[PDB]
């Protein structure tokens, strides 16, 4: 999901959630720390690598040692 | 905000400076080629990085360039909000 | 004060343009036409003065560059920034229809002519924080 | 169990730790380096023919890919 | 041929497939036939014979002579390839006929790489194989 | 006329002529002997 | 007059000069068809239609021919035909060389082969059919007809070309198509099915000696036959004339159900349904106003309906409807697809043809193929929808019309759109994986089916319930239930089943809402892309600068993926997902619970064993109860004479991930590869002149996601299919 | 006869990783077509869509490339 | 190394460095770059013709 999607779309749908907060009533009390916007690129991409290098580490560890130990 | 660069091979067709929709350009008197105006940024701190401008420069090895900085605000971003 | 007919939208200031800064343009244009705004909508326009209130410089520009003087040909626009106190910036126009090159002689703060076969390094320019062209 | 999950344990270790070595060998490339202190020493005559060296590079890769996989569909 | 390789004629699990050994093609024969060409190499414990490459004339034929048969078909394939391409670039047309091939002049170029390695050995020595590393303009860098 | 060939001859189906001549030549060989190893 | 072909470029002037690199080439196959890019013209465009159309009729006949001659000359039909059951069809006999010897299928009678899956003898057992040599007649006239309209279409674009007023008479159009096409060819196909079908159809429940059986001019003038049946279709006692029609209760009857003697329902059935359809759309189609000064201006009609709410309701909606022509192959694309899914998700329980629920191999098959065309479709209708946003519109004629107060309003919709995705997706699937956990956590207590935590589809219950007593009250003058799935008794044949009432219990919730869910993101994306095409709150130049572009520069940090093609590309992988489960779910229900084998008790003794209560509720049971069944024999599944179809379900997996290499890379690596082997190439004088440059990044996204899907669909089409083989 | 094949598949697996790191470390100066990210830096630079465009040039691009050509060697 | 003489260049930065173009019109006024020649190898978006100092050419034959 993090290596395919880019940074082109998951910026149009934040504005218009931005847009939400500032005209419901009961909820527009609370305000921004900090105002937010997308992710960055080399970021993306980092975050993408991250998630797939820890998703093939972990399965392939399980199944040696599991598999180890149940057959001997 | 970002950093804007310019060199010599400016013809001077001036179709960058008709391409910027950010009003950072503008053709100071220079005497070099036939060109006697060439193109610069005086007013660097609407940058928008579209980069629009050297897709319009039509020079081998197109004129100007454009060094994308780190000091970002609130006009760099563009922003309605 | 004069503004174009519309029916209302949902995409126009926000609490940003008038806690920080406002954009107008206006012009004079003798007819009344159908026109397109980049917030989305489908319009008339009216005699003489035609005043408009927007947030982006971006939204102004296009109208002034491909609507007005490229279709209408209409080219007596003022764009205006303005500041939170209601003070206003003249900007543009600086040169009367913006042809952007001529002058009888022009500005003059910094200058780099110079090419690139001769360009700044790291392990030479170090230990402070200039950039790439002060050689 | 014990020995083999050691085994597999210490070569994952190992293998993304040479990636470390060149992805710095790289990053000396732009920061850490100056032209004429090495003008035409070993370095440099290294430079000047990294062409031949990625070309056939290239060339034996295709080559034992192409065939292997050949030889498995065989 | 050591490796604890069993012959392939005296292979008892070889013969044992060879009986009933599913004769593939539309000939009774086919089957058991190739079994009996499959008794010059060695077989083993698996059954099925493996290959031995050294130049000994216990298996040299069976992979030297299919390397040199594909040596001749592929020096004969980019030979008239290069040559093809060199030919055309005296025409002043280049990427007209790039995609259009002239056959009236395509054939025969064609049917004229029967002396392809005697004579690529003669532009070898004639030096008409290679271009000056400068001359070659290609810039690096 | 003969003229079809100046309209026939354009690579592809050039292509296709070529690749399908030397697959039945292939065969052929397959087709013959494919019982000398 | 052949000097003409080998101009390439002829309809493009930038392309026709010639091929400086690579590029040229790919741009040929690009153009070749979008000729409102050649033009402004009209009349062009419309005869450029046209011919296209016949192109694809014709080719249309030449294949059906081509493929009824196979059936004819190389098909175990004639041998089928007196035994539909111990015999499985097949066609397409191996050809005996080296490397496709062992493949002859089979199927009894020494006829080898290729056992094939389309159901066409079954149209075959309808359509009566008994030597070959009228099959060959038949495919003889359809490929002359081809040929006939292809020169048709010849000459009606080079000597005799229609005018432009031709066009616009929707009005004309809607009459004749609707009454003249449908109706008369609906009421002919059910005269030739009173005529010969159902009297062979009679003739084939005992062995009637099928070739014996006379010849349909054994029965134009010989009313004899005709009259030994149905006392009343003696000529017809012609009592229409007498506007009696209490004597033809023979044959025009209304049973309504399945019939156990045929495999499928009752003939009689089908063929009064045709009549009335026939009849009653002639008699719609008859509506519109035309040459005689009589009907609907229907440009005031859609005038007339507005409101409060409305605005000024649908006026100024025509220009729209014929002045462009993307709207209209938007709207019927999106219609078609629709159609074409419910038409899958009708005919598994309404089977019109003999032999259908009794045979468990044609089913699916048909289903899954129309179901997949069906959304593969309907989201190129939105694609199209999307580009005339971008090619046609006007600032005028479109003053507050019901279209433009939607464009007014786009973010409001759109925001709770995303709101209702993002609760039903959790609200389904973190239940579900709670589920999981809790039955991994040793706390059963807490799962969701009947034997744990309630919930219970109330609704589908009772609609099931109230069309189960529907005959006699509301149905009167009908006398089975429309389905036997709803209720009714199990209708059944030997000991294989044909259709039993299915069961909804707690785990057919989810599912439906998980459905309902990717529907909703799906709409998401579609409609994003659809309303944001024009104008973003941050890029106001997209329609002035066009629908297929990759980016607009780092600007406001990045903005790539900005077109609106990209939307549909997103949305293309998620209607995969979709139509991927639903086939799914599908496939495992009616092999779980609703077919198997049957004892003479009735007993059906199901294939898998109701595994839904047991295992469809946990990820890991996903995974478990469904591919250890849909694979356990494709491993092994190779390796003798009705075997030896080794099945590139191996070979998918291949071009699977060498499609994702295309996705997650760039191009300027390519590129620099590509330098470095001209390099090389160069100094052995080996150089191509057209110098080769690497794919541009949306040539290669869509090399990639065509390569993705191809790969996919490949693979589960090869499961299910081996899956059928192992029991069918 | 395995032992054979899978051995020229490691060769193959290192040979290729060598090379894409390789290229990226020759190219921490600059490529033919675009020799100045020298002085961009071992950083983001995209150079947008001036030829088809550039994306994945800046340097350790070649670093997730390796990673992938890593992990399924090992 | 006149109009219509095929040359090498001696730009370092130029695409078609050490590539031979022919002198289609040799200018020498006063700007910097009087020597405009043609190619056919192209760049971005073919600028097969420049112009260059010409103490920047050498001649081949
Ligand atoms: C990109 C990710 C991101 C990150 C790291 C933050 C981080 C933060 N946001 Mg925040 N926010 C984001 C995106 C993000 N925001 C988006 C996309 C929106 C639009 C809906 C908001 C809207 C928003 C509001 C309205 C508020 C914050 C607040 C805060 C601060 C405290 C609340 C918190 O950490 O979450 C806690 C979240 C949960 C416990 C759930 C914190 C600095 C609060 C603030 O101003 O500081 C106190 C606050 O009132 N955010
Ligand atoms: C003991 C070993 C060791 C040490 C001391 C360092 C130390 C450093 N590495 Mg490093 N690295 C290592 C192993 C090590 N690494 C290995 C094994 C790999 C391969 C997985 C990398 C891959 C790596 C990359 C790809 C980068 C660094 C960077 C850096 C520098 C910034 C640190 C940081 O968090 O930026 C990390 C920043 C990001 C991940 C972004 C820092 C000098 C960064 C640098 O030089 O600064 C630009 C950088 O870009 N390293
Ligand atoms: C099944 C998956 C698959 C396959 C078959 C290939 C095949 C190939 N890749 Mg590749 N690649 C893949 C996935 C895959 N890739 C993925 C997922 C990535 C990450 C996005 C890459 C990243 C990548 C890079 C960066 C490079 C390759 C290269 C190569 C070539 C190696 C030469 C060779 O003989 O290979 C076998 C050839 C065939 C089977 C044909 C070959 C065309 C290298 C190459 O040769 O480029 C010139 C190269 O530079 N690929
Ligand atoms: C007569 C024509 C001809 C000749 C003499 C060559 C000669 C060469 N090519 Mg080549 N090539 C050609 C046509 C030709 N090519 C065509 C038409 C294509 C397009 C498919 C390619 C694609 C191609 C690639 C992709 C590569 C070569 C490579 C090479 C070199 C390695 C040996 C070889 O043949 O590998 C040819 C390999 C294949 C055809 C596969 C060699 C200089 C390789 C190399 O390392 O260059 C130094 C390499 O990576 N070529
Ligand atoms: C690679 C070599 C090779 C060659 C030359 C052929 C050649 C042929 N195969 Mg074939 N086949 C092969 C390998 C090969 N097969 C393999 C490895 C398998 C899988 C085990 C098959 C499975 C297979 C099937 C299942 C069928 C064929 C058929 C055919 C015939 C028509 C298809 C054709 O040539 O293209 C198309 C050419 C024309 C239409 C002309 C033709 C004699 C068909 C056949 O015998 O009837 C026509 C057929 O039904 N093949
Ligand atoms: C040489 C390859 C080859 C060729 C040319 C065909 C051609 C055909 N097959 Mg076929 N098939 C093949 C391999 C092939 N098959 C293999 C390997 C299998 C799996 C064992 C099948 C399984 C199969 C079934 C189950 C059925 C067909 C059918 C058909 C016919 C439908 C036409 C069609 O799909 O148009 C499009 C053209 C292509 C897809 C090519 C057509 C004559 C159908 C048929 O006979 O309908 C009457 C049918 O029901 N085939
Ligand atoms: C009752 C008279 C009648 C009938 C039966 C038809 C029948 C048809 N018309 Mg048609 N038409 C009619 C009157 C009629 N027209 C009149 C009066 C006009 C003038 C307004 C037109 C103008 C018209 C146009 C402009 C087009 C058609 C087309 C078509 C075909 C649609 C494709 C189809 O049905 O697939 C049938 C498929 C199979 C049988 C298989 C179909 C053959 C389309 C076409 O080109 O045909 C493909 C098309 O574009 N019609
Ligand atoms: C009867 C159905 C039908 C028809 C007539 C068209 C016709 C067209 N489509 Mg299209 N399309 C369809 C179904 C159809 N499509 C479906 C079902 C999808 C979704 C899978 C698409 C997705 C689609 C896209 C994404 C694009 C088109 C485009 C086009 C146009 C150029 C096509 C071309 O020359 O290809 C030449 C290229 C190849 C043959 C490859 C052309 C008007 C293109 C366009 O906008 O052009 C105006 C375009 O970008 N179509
Ligand atoms: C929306 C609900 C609904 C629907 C779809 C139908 C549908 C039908 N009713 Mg029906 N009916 C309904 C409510 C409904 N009824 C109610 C509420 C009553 C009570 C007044 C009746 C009383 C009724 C009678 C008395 C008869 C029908 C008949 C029919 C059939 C007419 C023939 C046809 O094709 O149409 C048709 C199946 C007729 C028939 O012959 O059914 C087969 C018939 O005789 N209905
Ligand atoms: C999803 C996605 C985003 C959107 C991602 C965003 C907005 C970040 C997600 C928001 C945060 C990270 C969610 C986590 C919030 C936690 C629940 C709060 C933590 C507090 C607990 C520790 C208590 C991008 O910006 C992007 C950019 C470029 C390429 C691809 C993508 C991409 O795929
Ligand atoms: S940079 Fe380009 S547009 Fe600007 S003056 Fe130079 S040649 Fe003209
Ligand atoms: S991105 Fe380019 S066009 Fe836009 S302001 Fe900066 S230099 Fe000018």
């Amino acid at each position: 999901m993090f290596l395919i999607s880019w940074r082109g779309y998951w910026q149009e749908l934040i504005e218009t959630l931005v847009w939400a907060h500032e005209r419901t009533p009961l909820a527009s009390l609370v305000r921004w720390k900090d105002k937010p916007v997308a992710m960055s690129i080399v970021q993306g991409r980092l975050v993408g690598l991250a998630h797939f290098t820890v998703g093939y580490v972990l399965t392939y560890a399980a199944f040696v040692i599991a598999s180890t130990a149940g057959k001997f | 905000s970002h950093s804007v660069k310019i060199y010599d091979t400016c013809i001077g067709c001036t179709q960058c400076v008709r391409a910027c929709p950010t009003d950072v350009l503008e053709m100071v008197p220079w005497d070099g080629c036939k060109a006697g105006q060439i193109a610069a940024s005086p007013r660097t701190e609407d940058c928008v990085g579209c980069k629009r401008c050297e897709t319009a420069c039509p020079t081998d090895f197109l004129s100007i360039r454009v060094y994308l900085s780190n000091a970002e605000t609130t006009r760099s971003m563009g922003l309605a909000y | 004060g004069q503004t174009p007919i519309f029916g209302g939208s949902t995409g126009g200031l926000l609490t940003k343009a008038f806690r920080e800064e406002k954009y107008v343009i206006t012009w004079t244009s003798p007819k009344e036409q159908v026109f397109e705004m980049p917030t989305g909508g489908a319009a008339i326009m009216r005699q003489g003065p035609n005043k408009l209130e927007l947030a982006r410089k971006e939204y102004c520009i296009a109208l002034g560059g491909q609507q007005l003087r490229a279709k209408f040909r209409i080219t007596d626009y003022k764009i205006y920034r303005v500041y939170p106190n209601g003070e206003v910036q003249y900007l543009h126009p600086s040169d009367g229809v913006f042809p952007e090159k001529v002058n009888e002689g022009r500005q003059k703060v910094g200058y780099v002519d110079r090419n690139i076969g001769k360009n700044p390094d790291p392990a030479k320019l170090k230990f402070s924080g200039m950039t790439t062209y002060n050689a | 169990t014990t020995q083999a999950a050691l085994y597999t344990h210490h070569q994952y270790i190992a293998v993304f730790l040479m990636v470390g070595a060149f992805a710095h060998a790289g990053i000396f490339w732009v920061r850490d380096y100056d032209a004429e202190q090495n003008k035409g020493n070993v370095l440099d005559r290294v430079l000047q023919h990294k062409e031949a060296i990625i070309s056939h590079l290239s060339w034996v890769s295709l080559f034992l890919g192409f065939h292997t996989l050949g030889l498995y569909v065989h | 041929v050591g490796a604890g390789l069993v012959p392939c004629s005296e292979s008892p699990e070889f013969i044992q497939r060879a009986a009933s050994a599913r004769n593939t093609t539309a000939d009774p024969n086919s089957g058991q036939k190739r079994f009996e060409r499959y008794a010059q190499e060695l077989c083993g414990p698996e059954g099925l014979p493996h290959l031995i490459v050294d130049g000994r004339l216990n298996h040299a034929g069976d992979f030297l002579i299919p390397s040199i048969l594909f040596l001749y078909i592929a020096g004969w394939i980019g030979w008239v390839g290069r040559a093809y391409l060199q030919e055309i670039k005296k025409r002043d047309n280049t990427e007209l006929r790039e995609v259009i091939i002239d056959v009236p002049t395509a054939l025969p170029l064609m049917l004229s790489g029967f002396t392809w390695p005697l004579a690529a050995v003669k532009e070898l020595l004639s030096g008409e194989l290679v271009a000056k590393d400068d001359e070659i303009p290609v810039s690096p860098r | 006329q003969n003229y079809l060939l100046r309209y026939l001859s354009l690579g592809p189906v050039l292509l296709f002529a070529w690749l399908s001549f030397t697959a039945v030549l292939l065969i052929v060989f397959n087709y013959l002997y494919p019982d000398l190893l | 007059s052949f000097e003409k072909w080998g101009q390439p470029g002829h309809f493009d002037r930038t392309l026709a000069k010639g091929p400086k690199t690579t590029t040229w080439i790919w741009n040929l196959h690009a153009l070749a068809h979008d000729f409102d890019t050649h033009t402004s013209d009209l009349e062009d465009i419309s005869r450029k239609i046209f011919a296209a159309h016949f192109g694809q009729l014709a080719v249309i006949f030449l294949w059906l021919s081509g493929m009824e001659f196979h059936g004819a000359r190389f098909s175990n039909y004639e041998a089928w035909l007196s035994d539909p059951i111990g015999i499985k069809p097949s066609a397409q006999v191996v050809w005996p060389i080296v490397g496709q010897d062992i493949l002859n299928a089979d199927v009894g009678g020494g006829f080898h082969g290729i056992q094939i899956t389309s159901g066409l003898f079954q149209v075959w057992r309808a359509a009566g059919f008994t030597n070959s040599f009228q099959l060959y007649v038949t495919a003889i006239g359809g490929l002359v007809a081809a040929a006939l309209m292809l020169f048709a279409g010849w000459f009606h674009y080079h000597k005799r070309a229609p005018k432009l007023e031709w066009f616009q008479n929707a009005e004309s159009m809607l009459n004749h198509h609707l009454a003249g096409l449908l109706g008369l060819g609906c009421l002919s196909w059910a005269g030739h099915q009173i005529h010969v079908a159902l009297p062979v159809n009679k003739l084939l429940d005992a062995g009637v000696a099928p070739k014996d059986i006379p010849l349909p001019h054994e029965f134009i003038l010989n009313n004899s036959l005709m009259a030994e049946l149905y006392p009343s279709f003696a000529k017809g006692l012609t009592p229409f004339w007498t506007l009696n029609w209490g004597q033809y209760a023979d044959f025009l009857t209304f049973k309504g159900g399945l019939n156990p003697v045929t495999g499928g329902l009752w003939l009689t059935d089908t063929a009064h349904h045709h009549l009335a359809l026939a009849v009653l759309f002639i008699v719609a189609g008859h509506m519109y106003r035309t040459n005689w000064g009589i009907g609907h201006s229907i440009k005031e009609i859609l005038e007339n309906h507005k409101g409060p709410f409305t605005g000024d309701g649908h006026k100024g909606l025509y220009e729209n409807m014929t002045t462009s022509w993307h709207a209209q192959l938007g709207t019927n694309l999106a219609m078609l697809g629709s159609l074409t899914i419910i038409v899958a998700h009708h005919m598994y329980a309404m089977p019109p043809y003999p032999y259908l629920a009794t045979d468990y191999a044609t089913a699916l098959s048909i289903f899954t193929h129309h179901m997949w065309i069906g959304g593969f479709l309907i989201v190129g209708g939105a694609a199209h929808a999307t580009i005339f946003m971008v090619r046609d519109y006007d600032p005028a004629v479109n003053q507050n019309n019901v279209l433009d107060r939607v464009i007014r309003h786009r973010d409001a919709i759109i925001s709770h759109l995303n709101w209702v995705c993002m609760f039903l997706g959790f609200h389904s699937f973190g239940l579900y994986i709670h589920n999981d956990t809790m039955q991994a956590l040793g706390r059963p207590q807490d799962m969701f089916s009947d034997t744990a935590i309630q919930l219970q589809p109330v609704f589908a219950q009772f609609v099931q319930n109230i069309h189960t007593l529907a005959p006699g009250s509301t149905a009167p003058n009908a006398l089975e239930p429309v389905s036997y799935a709803f209720g009714g008794g199990v209708v059944a044949v030997g000991g294989k089943i044909a259709m039993m009432p299915i069961a909804l219990g707690t785990a057919d919730f989810m599912i439906h809402h998980i459905h309902a869910f990717q529907i909703h993101v799906t709409v998401l994306i579609l409609l994003k892309g659809f309303l944001f095409a024009r104008n973003s709150r941050l890029i106001p130049d997209k329609a002035n600068l066009g629908f297929r572009f990759p980016c607009d520069g780092p600007g406001r940090g990045g903005t790539c993926q900005v077109s609106g093609w990209d939307h549909v590309f997103l949305g293309l992988f998620w209607m995969f997902n979709t139509i991927a489960i639903a086939v799914y779910h599908f496939s495992w229900k009616m092999q779980s619970d609703v077919w198997g084998t049957i004892d003479p008790d009735g007993t059906i003794a199901h294939i898998t064993g109701g595994n839904f209560a047991m295992s469809a509720n946990t990820i890991n049971g996903w995974l478990r109860d469904y591919q250890w069944a849909q694979a356990a024999q494709v491993i092994q599944s190779y390796g003798s004479a009705l075997s030896a179809y080794g099945l590139l379900f191996l070979g998918a997996h291949f071009v699977w991930a060498f499609s994702l290499m295309f996705l997650f890379s760039g191009r300027g690596y390519w590129q620099e590869l590509i330098e470095s082997i001209v390099w090389a190439h160069n100094k052995l004088k080996v150089a191509p002149t057209i110098q080769p440059r690497a794919l541009s990044i949306i040539q290669g996204r869509a090399v990639g996601v065509a390569h993705y899907l191809l790969g996919a669909i490949v693979t589960i089409w090869a499961f299910f299919e081996a899956r059928i083989i192992s029991v069918g | 006869p395995g032992d054979f094949l899978v051995h020229h598949a490691f060769a193959l697996g290192i040979h290729t990783t060598v090379l894409v790191l390789v290229k990226g470390a020759l190219d921490a100066r600059g490529s033919k077509l675009m020799p100045d990210k020298k002085d961009f830096g071992y950083a983001f630079p995209c150079d947008g869509p001036g030829r088809g465009g550039t994306c994945d040039i800046s340097a350790w691009d070649a670093f997730y490339l390796a990673l992938f050509w890593a992990l399924n060697t090992v | 190394v006149e109009r219509g003489s095929k040359v090498r260049i001696l730009r370092k930065e130029s695409y078609w460095f050490q590539d031979v173009g022919v002198v289609a019109s040799v200018d020498k006024s006063g700007i910097r770059y009087p020597v405009i020649v043609r190619f056919d190898k192209v760049n971005y978006a073919g600028v097969n013709t420049n112009n260059f100092a010409e103490t920047e050419l050498v001649e081949i034959e």
